[PDB]
């Protein structure tokens, strides 16, 4: 582990080989405040974890849920003046935006200045992501792969 | 302001049984009494990027039957600025600056809904986007079911042919699964069988369906025989040309048919309904084709008129 | 009989500041108050031998917005009698026997003026002839300058992109060089620099111009940023893809821009104005595209109406 | 701070907004070794920097010089026991493979299973990078502009 | 005289286990000790009505490596060929007048066996006739398996990809079904599955086969892994893409593979064998393609030479 | 072993003054004493992905004059080639399995050097790869200048035409810049001018060059006059045509020319060398084209033969 910041978010127990993806996908990095990332630590169970701390930033509410497909057992801590004023895990959002790519290639998504939007359904088993545009449904495996 | 006014009409899936019904009701009305000037001084885009006979001439004739003017195009080869860099987004941006409504057929799924994000408050009407939606077809298929059968509840409807890639047989099931008492016989090549999702949906609402292998296997139960176009190219020549007596219809078959039964086809056809089916009283696809006008009229009337007090 | 009645509208170069102004004035009027039946019972040819989106759908929508009927074609592949022996002369001879006005886009420079000698007293309207003229575009570019800026005198206008082959950036200079106090910043590849003749003309009237190399070099002086389309094909791939930061516009750039500044593009675009420029309040090309309708309306109103008492 | 390792490499003095870029390009993160990244660190001493620390990992020679187009002033330093056993600063290499993309749109590099290679020639007021394949020379500004 | 001297080679179903052996035998001799003037003074037509340049470059190279002259064409695009009323029968009747052997590839089934009716004493080698046969490909694949595996009896061969439309997997299953103790693993989506006629055939000749869900369950066991081009266009865009996992091979997967195991592909390979596989000792599809020279050579040598001494 | 044995030949920039000499040397020997069975038993693929029939007819003739077999294609029109997912890398990997040398011309830059990564031990000769290299043309031009001028040092060479896009003038200026005392005269419109990278290179290696306005000021001085195809389509119709005078060569002009002077053109020649020039002792562009056989021969001989004895 690594210790204390004040007034910032700390997302702990990211899987391992996932913490960077969250830094990339969710563009958390494009900030002015100190970010610190521990990759391949321990300090809280299941052996492997990355950890990310972004000071003076708070990932208000649907931004935490957007982590659920990648770090569903992550814990997101709201810190103020060296203490955890709150902790929430991610929950499955009704819709995942901007980061996925439609598996179907005759989909209009692929050529246009539109962001992706996938509605989400079924939980902690298969999850089917349906496209905003072509309306086809896919297993999250397929969407979260090639 | 009626419940469809200035609405976009992209997916059957976004319309309620309530809306579906107001569309059929209006169609019926306009069919009984022509209102030649309802849409006077409106200008409507026909944008067929993929080009197409009955839906194009059907909608343009609807626009004329109601008074509107049409500007537009057809394509698949070329005609005007759009292939590189002129994005559909940019094309809709500029055309929604010109007309009062856009009806568009396009090859890529999702195109009319994308259009919806660039047309400001100009509604767009999906004339078909890829293998996805064609809600307009469906509205005339339901008006021809309601009009020959009197209802849209408690029917025995068979779907025959390519039930796998068929854009229309998918939406038509979606829609009929919004009214009570419908039983669905599915007579496709198993190679071309109905997708699982549609059957999963159908299982949810407790709606009865079943696979079948001869049209003759059910040609005594059915009120609607929906006939779809197989496309040669997908199957092997020796594959398609096989299968005992095929999934085609010949008048002979119609011999034990209920009197009220109607054979429907979304059109075009090539071998699947023999010419002899044509002079039988069950034959109803050119009629259905005709009903495209009033159903089409109904939609342009409702999207573009605050309340139709017809 | 207004000063443009039954006139042909072939070159910007044949119109006075006086005429240009009556066109903008009328546009403005029609824009404030629609006259849906001004051109009732007129039939207008759309002849696009070279075919083209916004100018074609813009003019046909104008004809409809005013009451006229359209007959016509688009081409570049084929469609009808004309490639061998059917001379444009013979085609105009016969079409001016049918319609009340011809609007034509053609690939070869000089085509609308040649048309003028075969249309009897049916006016012809140049929708673009080769690399030469496109006076209609220019009229909406000046209506969008007058409409966003309040004047057409004493402006800081930058031309960016291909200032060499650009048909529109040539005419637009021609026209603006008929009003006082305009300064012209020219930001092209030197490879694609403004022709000498245009600069010689500009030197004659004591009008101030200057070459520039960054849009950022003047993006604090300018009221109009006219953005033109470079065409890949002309330059080498490694030639175009070079040049430090290129001649494209990104929203970042707009950070020191005057509030009143507007970015205009004749359309189509491909990479040159990034999508982020779009949600900025400076972005004004889809608007300009829209202004094509009223400007277009204005011209058909004036050419075909003895006096418009609007 | 982000500092006390008993062994490894510490890329100190990374210009701000570049450390993430560096982890992305050079693929520093695909490893199951402890990495501590510090971004937008105080760094008054040199403006505002980023800092990356990988334990039990030593970037040799070729690698530090590959950082030269990105963070030309950074400081690599190795650690073998709990103290700074060496110092390194990026020198501009003769060639840069794998990372840059060719400006030439008709270059074959664009669809084939091949890694880009550019040769580095610091000429006059920038570096010119000639592509392996098409042989076209471009300023690093164009190449990096992408 | 040799058993294949002057024999037409049209289908694998026509050749015997012995014929097969003799061709694989000679392929080996010629690969070891070249015979560059064996077929000096012979001219072979290489008639590719349908263009397919790897089979063709292979065959003409083979013909040149034995001393022969080649005449022919590469149509599909078109030459003065395949049209307006000239039949294949009158076409084959004329070229057989010219050449010593006809190598021909045709778009339609049955064409080389039709060629055979009109070719007089000139032998016809089938280089593919629609979805039907391609013996010469099966032959190189058999020599590749025999060279890498030392045997054509008693092997574990997995068949992956579209086994429905795979004319290559279909002949290799029937060729391999002539030798003994071979176990077949079919790994296709249920949609692109190995036909019943094949499976009948197998069960009838007493051979062990099993359908499997992942390359993965088979890997430990396999000797030959024959990949196949999935026709992306033979499934829906969303159907190809949607699997769960997929049917693509990457180097990782091969970690449990036997030292003797090879990956074989008829090529073009596009999505289905990841390029990291190429660096593996297992990847062998280029070397397979290469064996196309020796098996093809072999053929022409046995068909054109009475008593080949080697 | 010879310095070019088994070397790929991709760019002039890769060859040395010595390598150049050795190739021009051998061209001369072979032109004098033919070697018709030198390359007996070799097969060379001649892969023209882009069709360019004079370079191709030359190369295949050369291959035949040394005893070799040729296999290949002439695509651009199309065969089963260059498309649907087959990469050039998997294409080169298969043909290198077949042939002894790959001669290839490709539409895109860098392709022959990419070919080189996948061709194993098989040598790749570049017959042009987009706007980048064409060594084999530079080589015949150097042997033509060496044969007519007796030397490759210390000459007066004028370069006329489009020097901007001239991939031929660019390599001959870099090849010639390896020998000494050469003076270059560039005579282009300022629009189709000799690039700065070239000029840098020259100034850097200490060489005298000057831009001139007319062929006319140079004529008295010149040794080689190398004409170039102006791409009429790389300028405006009115821009090509408008000069004052032009950049076309007619026999009249040659009256002040030296007895040793030759006019050289890579061909196609269309507007730029008047046919009366052909009757002149100076015209030498057909004879140049002819030297294409010997320089090209030379290449294959040195690349494929260890110790060539002559
Ligand atoms: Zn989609
Ligand atoms: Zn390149």
């Amino acid at each position: 582990g690594v210790e204390a910041i004040k007034r910032g978010t700390v997302i702990d127990h990211i899987p391992a080989q996932i913490g960077f993806k969250l830094l990339s996908l969710f563009k958390l990095t494009e900030t002015d405040q100190r970010i610190t990332i521990g990759l391949n630590l321990p300090s809280g169970e299941m052996g492997r974890k990355d950890l990310i701390k972004i000071e003076n930033t708070f990932l208000s509410e649907d931004q935490v849920d957007q982590l659920a497909l990648y770090a569903p057992q992550a814990t997101v801590n709201r810190i103020d003046n060296y203490e955890v004023v709150g902790k929430s895990r991610p929950s499955l959002p009704e819709r995942i935006d901007n980061v996925l790519v439609c598996p179907n290639s005759n989909c209009i998504s692929h050529a246009e200045p539109v962001s992706s939007s996938f509605a989400v359904r079924k939980r902690a088993n298969d999850i089917a992501l349906k496209c905003k545009y072509c309306e086809k449904e896919f297993s999250h495996n397929v969407v979260l792969a090639n | 302001a009626n419940p469809l006014y200035q609405k976009h009409i992209i997916s059957i899936n976004d319309l309620s049984r309530d809306d579906l019904n107001l569309v059929l009701a209006t169609a019926a009305k306009l069919k009984a009494n022509p209102q030649p000037e309802l849409l006077k001084h409106k200008v409507i885009a026909s944008c067929f990027f993929e080009a197409s006979t009955r839906t194009r001439l059907s909608f343009q004739t609807s626009m004329h039957r109601l008074g509107a003017s049409v500007v537009g195009f057809s394509d698949s080869a070329n005609t005007s600025l759009g292939k590189k860099g002129e994005t559909l987004a940019d094309t809709i941006s500029v055309i929604s600056t010109y007309v009062d409504a856009i009806v568009m057929r396009h090859p890529q799924e999702g195109a009319a809904r994308l259009a919806t994000e660039f047309s400001g408050n100009v509604p767009v009407l999906n004339a078909g986007d890829g293998s996805n939606q064609h809600p307009t077809q469906t509205l005339l298929d339901l008006f021809t079911i309601q009009q020959t059968e009197g209802r849209l509840d408690n029917l025995h409807v068979a779907m025959v042919g390519d039930l796998k890639y068929g854009r229309t047989v998918h939406s038509l099931t979606q829609a009929l699964a919004k009214f009570d008492g419908n039983r669905f016989y599915f007579i496709a090549p198993d190679a071309l069988a109905m997708p699982e999702y549609i059957l999963d949906m159908l299982d949810e609402k407790g709606i009865a369906w079943s696979l079948h292998s001869s049209i003759e296997e059910v040609m005594a139960e059915v009120d609607i025989l929906y006939m779809t176009r197989v496309q040669k190219e997908r199957l092997d020549p020796s594959e398609y040309a096989n299968v005992k007596a095929q999934f085609v219809l010949r008048a002979s078959d119609l011999h034990n048919a209920k009197a009220n039964m109607k054979v429907l086809h979304p059109l075009p056809r090539v071998d699947e309904i023999a010419t002899d089916v044509d002079k039988t009283p069950h034959a109803w696809y050119f009629q259905q084709a005709g009903n495209g006008i009033f159903a089409r009229q109904a939609l342009l009337a409702l999207v573009l008129n605050r309340d139709l007090v017809l």
